[PDB]
């Protein structure tokens, strides 16, 4: 039953080949819960796209595994994969046996691993600079959100600058992201500390007071109780009373509507207040800290700012504008994608280009390896190069050019010694470019877990030979 | 596409049938006739000849091969499957989605560097050395009862190559149609078959007053009123005083009843090759008609007029001491199996003179030819700008098959040996470190007599990736007339 | 006769499912559960045992490879092998006309001949750390992806000698084996303590503590009942907080009896203490506790506290109103570690613990299972090659020195029953030709080497999976146990009895 797993994770292939790349194409999402939405990132298609061929659910819990240590490289999980099963076959019909195949992709593999540090072409210089972060930023956002990377690229520039001087600190939890409607992603800026959409429900305007609590004649003593206790700050959940409303007026006390749980449950981890349920008892215990309560008015928005002025302040928070909900959730995913690509930049900094540069740098070298390698094992080596080149082929289709001049032109420069060499980005322009002038430079160490992540699942796939059910 | 994908399958599944029937251990092939029977031979050409096909890109392959039979008795097994091969390859017709017009310039630039490659390899031959041809031809004569008497085979087929050869022309023409006549003659053994050095004409003896036995022969080529011209035209031909009449077309009943009175032998349907092949044996000339005779249609330096009843059939020798451009195969046997085998495997070893005698150049055959020249192409193809690359290697992967099938064949490891197979011309010359038919390991090629001759590799080739070209630049069948 | 042939095909096809999972050239099988559980394994005792099977002949099978791997511990695969190809060759003669009844009586004769062919090519060699590893790599080379093998061959040879001493039996309760995530799977070591969930939580504890004496008890820490003639009763939420202020008075007070032993024991500097209750533990507790340098542990497992009797010494306690000095332990360093997301508590470099923790970590939790059959299928193989002091070759090397002692002998108890003998010995031959296709080599042609190998000397030939050649298993560190093909060949024969001799299949219901 190995031909019938092989083509079982092809079917997988083609639901995110197109969605590759800046030219890539959007998949029509249908939710569980019945509502639509259209999108292109590979890592939401399978949330919802429920794969139920066992086969197929390795390379799924190795997208899994690309969440720890890295952000990024999920269709390298999909279609490299893909790739080299698709050409599996090809062995398995001469009369390949399928162990000699799995040993010579880890011979492969570890040959990538020493390949791959040779075609650094730049590094990160760790300035701290808004030039810097938008300059290299300029690859990871496009294919998520394409056509708004000036903005995008600009923006997370200014969250992640703030926390690089707090070394060993940086994480992608302290960007979080609050979209609210509006007009676009022209009105769209960044702000510190945590910032909610819905603005002051009370009177209160600025208030210094160190207690945050989280949730007629009697609730005007219950609310005192919130003072009492030394709490100018109170957090419901749900709806508030009219009466409870006026009340926390009075004594200037701050009233903050937050309906979202996730609103309420980033505040416990926070400043420290956890949400209570009983009808406001007088429990101090169970409050926070923070620094300042105000409320700010940035785009034409009342918004619920909490900046930490005492401390040092690691907490960011990307206003984000947008008159569509399903639009925005497609700029949410590039900001978490652009907040992951320099979390991984805190390690040793290596930039390889991208737009399929690599992918022929790295089979130009892993091909020449296989020639003058002999044994039973070189026909697994040169597949697993020119597997490598089924992601400039991905790129070739959603660009709308034929990628067999692709391939052609790109060994073609590299056969003369130009590197650094990838795929032109337009319709009407089967030529290639210069990565490095252009500014597409990817991630060394994504690819290292991305390469090694890809052939553990082929090789865990071609392992089995046959599914048989049971019961406990 | 349908059309290009058709004639894959058309082709894949013929090439399919003769992938296992190669080489000395070919295996044996079961064809239900309509009426039962069973036909259980192996060779190629004579399977495919009766397999009736549905497809038209599959008839096509049938009428190829016959024309390969013709030129060469043998290899037209790979001619077959590597056109098979070579089709097979569907990744780079429609996956790719490329142009057939794509591919077949990429196959054509190849054929010109396979050629190339061959002639690297290439070996000369001293065809003045008989033992060095006898390595050679032993490749037809391994596996067949006239491995008791291949010394006579040798001379038998060496030398009668060498008798139609006219090398005085500059083009060297060499005709098995026209100048190597075979022929049979009952009683013997094939012990007792040898080269006749001239002419036999075989023309049954109707009459009994014919000259038997004449050592000095004399060769003439060409109611009332009915007998005035019979008797004339009888009477202009004694006057040279000849030995034996040839006439072109039939001779009349009251005509023989002066070449009778003569007491000379009457000859009559005789082609016009076969006097001319006289004509230079005894020097005579070929004359229109009996009635314009000159003296110059004579017999002088013939060798023998024999007409002698041979295994109870008749056989008018009139051989000389001179090869006029022509020869003469005398096959003698006790039963008509035994000359039914020795007439068909010498046609396969006089073949391959033919093929030495115009090109005095050999190839590593056993799968050695063919990794030879596929290494030679994989490098290419890393230097080779443009997108033809991609098909120019699918023909360095395709070549592959032919030793496949012979390490197949034999049940070896095919994965293991073939692999190993690439490093011994990867490391090594690649005129050595062929493959053994029989053993199934490798073995060089020089201590072997595995060599194949030039020519039967260049039709192959040529053939092979011309059946493909003329197959994908189909795209429609139309219908009618 | 029909009643064989249902059974013999349904053995056949039995046979073609596992051999593609006997070596760790072969492939592996998958097991769905149905409700979301997928699992790999090459171990036919889980192919098996957890496997539902659709024919009930192949179900009684399932059993005997069940009760094979609680004996040995492995080689089960192997097992139906042979009995596949018992009833194979068996078929050959019975379409001849010969009744079942002989060939086991062939069988039993082989049997008591190959049991005696093993007493003369065992190899009572001197257990130590060398030969060991050549064992466990035999065992764990099969269970994992070519890459853990040099990684767990040290961990399960140095914990059976950490564990044997004195001319002690091995017993398999003397190894505590734990599981982490949120780490790779080359990281899989030894660690000479006890590992424990959960440990103690609190900003004013030591990160690590060099020495420190520890103290065991089973006493609640939290909110129990009333410990006097007396019960909860108020009448508002008030007066409920003063039944709290009554009833604390049972576990507060004995944190402060802690206190008192700590400086009665060893109360300076360059001490600790560290409490191992297995009870919860309230944070006032933990509070008071830290600040003194007592590090305080909760929510600890029943066999834990067994464990934690012999690491430390300190005898289990039961209430801290019977606190004494003589239940102290002691043991070296006590630190926290520090994972992704979890801490784990470790008290490692013990006095006198006898009992050793293989830690096991991994990324995945299927890959995770995966490692736990081979932590147990990698410590028996070993545990039997030390109680059983003779081990023979390995590399399939006996199955061929087998076949050349049965067809040099004649049965001296009939005739017929010479034919039995002549099945078990191509029914023996079939693993050097299953792990002839597993490695991708020809299945006859590596099958001839090894036969062929002969010479005036004691010749151990076994099978080369990297090239295919005749290898010597005792040259290259290929062994087994001795007790394993023991129990195959007396294990085989009576299953192999029992099924022959099947007249009619009759529908019980
Ligand atoms: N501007 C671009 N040009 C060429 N390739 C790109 C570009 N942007 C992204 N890609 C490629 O598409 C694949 C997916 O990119 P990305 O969205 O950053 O990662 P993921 O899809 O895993 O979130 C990556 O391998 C990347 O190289
Ligand atoms: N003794 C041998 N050893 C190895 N290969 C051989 C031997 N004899 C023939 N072959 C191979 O068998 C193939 C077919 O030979 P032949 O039978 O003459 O042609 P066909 O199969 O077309 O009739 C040749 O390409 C040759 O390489
Ligand atoms: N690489 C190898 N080459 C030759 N024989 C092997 C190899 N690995 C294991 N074996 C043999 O296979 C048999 C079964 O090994 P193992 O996999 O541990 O048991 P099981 O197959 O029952 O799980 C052993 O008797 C051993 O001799």
């Amino acid at each position: 039953a190995v031909y019938r797993n092989i083509q079982a994770c092809k079917e997988l292939a083609q639901t995110t080949r197109t969605a590759y790349g800046p030219n890539g194409m959007n998949k029509m999402v249908i939710n569980h819960l019945e509502k639509l939405f259209v999108t292109n990132d590979a890592a939401t298609i399978l949330r919802e796209l429920e794969v139920q061929h066992p086969a197929a659910k390795m390379i799924v819990m190795a997208s899994h595994m690309q969440e720890q240590e890295v952000g990024d490289g999920t269709n390298f999980v999909l279609v490299f994969a893909g790739a080299l099963l698709e050409l599996a076959e090809e062995l398995l019909r001469i009369g390949l046996s399928v162990s000699e195949v799995i040993e010579g992709y880890e011979i492969a593999c570890r040959k990538a691993h020493e390949i791959l540090p040779n075609l650094v072409c730049c590094s990160a210089k760790n300035l701290r600079d808004i030039d810097e972060v938008s300059s290299l930023l300029r690859t990871s956002i496009m294919s998520k959100q394409y056509g708004n990377e000036v903005f995008l690229a600009k923006l997370i520039a200014q969250a992640c600058v703030s926390i690089f001087p707090d070394s060993g600190h940086f994480n992608v939890d302290n960007i979080r992201v609050c979209k609210i409607l509006g007009s676009g992603i022209s009105s769209s800026s960044v702000l510190h500390g945590m910032v909610f959409k819905k603005e002051t429900e009370g009177d209160v305007t600025s208030v210094k007071d160190a207690k945050i609590a989280v949730y007629e004649n009697l609730m005007d003593a219950q609310v005192k109780a919130i003072a009492d206790t030394g709490a100018n700050v109170v957090v419901t959940g749900g709806k508030v009373a009219d009466m409870a409303l006026h009340y926390a007026n009075k004594y200037n006390i701050m009233l903050v509507r937050l309906n979202s749980k996730w609103d309420l449950r980033r505040l416990c981890k926070t400043v420290g207040a956890t949400a209570l349920p009983r009808l406001t008892p007088p429990v101090l215990e169970e409050m926070g800290h923070c620094d300042s309560v105000y409320l700010s008015e940035v785009g034409d928005t009342q918004v619920v700012v909490f900046k930490h002025e005492k401390e040092d302040g690691a907490i960011s928070t990307i206003v984000l504008r947008g008159s569509t909900d399903n639009l925005m959730d497609d700029i949410e995913r590039a900001v978490d994608d652009g907040v992951n690509t320099f979390k991984v930049l805190t390690r040793d900094k290596r930039l390889v280009p991208g737009g399929g540069a690599t992918e022929i740098e790295l089979a130009k070298q892993i091909t020449s390896y296989g020639e003058t390698c002999p044994g039973l094992e070189q026909y697994a080596i040169k597949k697993f190069a020119e597997a490598f080149e089924a992601i400039p082929r991905a790129l070739a289709e959603n660009s709308g050019v034929k990628a067999n001049e692709v391939i052609s032109k790109l060994y073609a420069v590299h056969q003369e010694g130009n590197k650094n060499v990838g795929l032109d980005i337009e319709a009407e322009v089967p030529a290639v470019k210069d990565m490095l002038e252009a500014g597409i430079l990817d991630t060394y160490l994504g690819k290292y877990w991305a390469i090694k992540l890809a052939t553990n699942a082929a090789v865990t796939v071609l392992r089995v030979d046959q599914i048989i059910m049971a019961k406990p | 596409r349908k059309v290009q994908s058709g004639n894959i399958n058309a082709a894949k599944t013929i090439a399919d049938i003769i992938r296992t029937c190669l080489g000395p251990k070919s295996m044996m092939k079961m064809l239900l006739d309509p009426m039962g029977g069973i036909v259980m031979t192996n060779d190629g050409n004579a399977i495919l000849r009766e397999i009736q096909v549905q497809h038209p890109a599959a008839k096509s392959m049938i009428e190829i091969s016959r024309t390969q039979d013709e030129e060469v008795g043998d290899g037209t097994t790979s001619v077959i499957i590597l056109a098979g091969e070579m089709l097979s390859v569907a990744e780079h017709f429609l996956e790719q989605q490329m142009h057939p017009t794509v591919v077949i310039s990429a196959y054509r630039k190849a054929l010109d560097d396979m050629i190339s490659t061959l002639k690297k390899i290439s070996i000369p031959v001293d065809i003045s050395d008989s033992d060095m041809m006898l390595n050679i031809i032993n490749s037809s004569i391994t596996t067949k009862a006239i491995s008791r008497w291949s010394s006579l085979a040798c001379n038998i087929a060496l030398d009668a190559v060498k008798m139609v050869q006219f090398e005085e022309n500059g083009r060297k023409e060499i005709d098995i149609k026209k100048y190597a006549r075979v022929e049979k003659i009952p009683g013997g053994i094939i012990e007792d078959s040898c080269v006749l050095r001239g002419v036999m004409i075989n023309k049954d003896v109707t009459h009994p007053r014919m000259r038997r036995y004449i050592k000095n022969p004399r060769i003439v080529l060409l109611l009332q009123m009915e007998e005035e011209y019979i008797q004339q035209l009888c009477e202009d031909i004694i006057q040279l005083k000849p030995d034996v009449v040839i006439t072109e077309k039939g001779i009349s009943d009251l005509a023989q009843h002066y070449l009778m009175r003569a007491n000379i032998t009457a000859i009559r349907r005789v082609r016009k090759t076969d006097n001319n092949r006289i004509a230079r044996a005894c020097g005579a000339r070929i004359v229109s008609r009996p009635e314009e005779l000159r003296e110059d249609d004579v017999g002088t330096g013939a060798g023998l007029l024999e007409i002698k009843k041979i295994g109870d059939e008749y056989f008018t020798f009139i051989t000389d001491c001179k090869d006029p451009k022509a020869c003469t195969i005398l096959l003698r046997g006790a039963s008509k199996e035994i000359l039914s085998e020795v007439e068909r495997n010498l046609q396969d070893a006089m073949q391959v003179c033919r093929n030495v005698l115009l090109d005095p150049q050999l190839v590593p055959g056993g799968g050695a030819s063919e990794m030879a020249v596929a290494h030679a192409l994989t490098e290419k193809s890393k230097a080779m700008t443009g997108v033809e690359q991609w098909p120019y290697r699918a023909v360095a992967q395709a070549l592959e098959v032919i030793p496949r099938t012979l390490i197949q064949n034999c049940g070896a490891s095919t994965i293991r040996l073939l692999t190993s197979l690439r490093a011994k011309h990867t490391q090594e010359n690649c005129e050595t470190w062929g493959v053994n038919g029989e053993t199934g390991t490798l073995v060089d090629m020089k201590e072997l007599g595995i060599w194949e001759p030039l020519a039967v590799k260049l039709q192959t080739y040529k053939t092979a990736v011309e059946t493909a070209v003329l197959l994908l630049r189909i795209d429609d069948i139309v219908s009618g007339h | 006769q029909a009643a064989l042939a249902v059974n013999i095909s349904a053995a056949r096809g039995l046979q073609d499912v596992l051999r593609t999972n006997l070596g760790p050239k072969g492939t592996m099988k998958m097991l769905v559960s149905g409700a979301g559980d997928i699992k790999l394994t090459k171990d036919g005792n889980v192919l098996l045992h957890e496997m539902q099977i659709q024919h009930p002949t192949a179900s009684l099978i399932a059993k005997v490879a069940t009760a094979q791997d609680d004996i040995t511990g492995d080689g089960t695969t192997s097992n139906v092998l042979i009995i596949g190809e018992l009833l194979k060759q068996a078929d050959l003669y019975i379409s001849e006309g010969l009744h079942p009844r002989i060939i086991t009586e062939g069988f039993e004769a082989a049997k008591e001949k190959a049991l005696q062919f093993l007493e003369e090519v065992k190899v009572s060699r001197e257990m130590d750390r060398e030969t060991l590893i050549d064992v466990a790599r035999t065992s764990l080379r099969t269970k994992v992806h070519a890459e853990l093998a040099d990684v767990l061959t040290e961990a399960v040879v140095d914990s059976i000698l950490a564990i044997k001493k004195q001319d002690e039996p091995i017993d398999l309760f003397m190894i505590e084996i734990m599981e982490m995530k949120h780490k790779s799977e080359t990281d899989t070591s030894l660690i000479r303590g006890l590992v424990l969930d959960h440990g103690a939580r609190h900003p004013d504890m030591k990160k690590r503590v060099e020495d420190a004496y520890i103290l065991t008890c089973n006493v609640s820490l939290e909110y129990e009942k009333t410990e006097v003639n007396s019960g909860f009763f108020y009448k508002s939420a008030e007066e409920r907080e003063k039944l709290v202020k009554a009833e604390r008075k049972f576990i507060e007070d004995r944190v402060k009896k802690i206190i008192e032993l700590k400086r009665k024991v060893c109360g300076d500097s360059d001490k600790g203490f560290v409490v191992i209750n297995q009870k919860g533990i309230d944070p006032f507790s933990l509070d008071a506790l830290s600040k003194e340098g007592i590090v305080a542990l909760r929510r600890a497992k029943r066999r834990n506290m067994e464990r934690l009797t012999l690491a430390c010494g300190g005898v289990a306690l039961n209430s801290f109103d019977d606190l004494s000095p003589d239940c102290l332990g002691h043991a070296g360093l006590v630190y926290e570690y520090t994972l992704g997301e979890e801490k784990f508590t470790f008290i490692e470099k013990c006095n006198n613990p006898r009992s050793v923790t293989l830690l096991i970590k991994g990324p995945n939790k299927h890959t995770l299972t995966q490692i736990k059959d081979a932590v147990r299928d990698g410590l028996r193989a070993v545990k039997n090659a030390i109680d059983d002091g003779c081990v023979v070759p390995g590399a399939g090397a006996v199955e061929v020195a087998m076949a050349e002692a049965l067809i040099k002998h004649k049965p001296s108890v009939k005739g017929r029953a010479q034919l039995g003998v002549q099945a078990f010995a191509d029914a023996l031959l079939i693993i050097p030709k299953v792990l002839a296709q597993n490695s991708g080599f020809d299945l006859q042609e590596t099958l001839v080497k090894i036969q062929a190998e002969h010479s005036e000397s004691g010749q151990l030939v076994g099978v080369d999976l990297n090239t295919g050649e005749p290898m010597v298993a005792a040259e290259v560190g290929v062994w087994d146990n001795y007790c394993v093909k023991k129990q195959l060949l007396h294990s085989c024969t009576v299953i192999a009895t029992n099924i022959l001799l099947v007249d009619e299949i009759m529908r019980a219901g």
